[PDB]
């Protein structure tokens, strides 16, 4: 159910004083380009 | 004897909301609460709020 827009909103609306964790990033509705743009 | 106006979901909508919020003559009979974290640079961090109408 995850989407690129949902991903961007989640990584932009994280609670403060928090660490993002992506367990097993090698697993890869999200798109490769969308993920790349979201990270950097 | 009186005139009115409507607007919804528009560029001026959020601008309008911000202008109402700052204004000091607000007589807001209904209030809300907006919680946010205030960062005192690297010195310290604390949580505060603002009573949005």
């Amino acid at each position: 159910n995850l989407t690129d827009d949902r991903l961007n909103h989640l990584m932009n609306n994280m609670p403060e004083r928090s660490i993002l964790l992506l367990e097993d990033i090698d697993a890869a509705s999200v798109t490769f380009s969308g993920l790349l743009n979201a990270l950097d | 004897i009186v005139d009115l106006e409507i607007q919804s979901k528009d560029k001026s909508y959020a601008w309008f909301l911000t202008w109402m919020a700052k204004h000091p003559q607000r007589v807001s009979r209904h209030l809300s609460v907006r919680t946010n974290y205030i960062q005192h640079d690297n010195g310290s961090v604390s949580t505060k709020f603002s009573l949005v109408p």
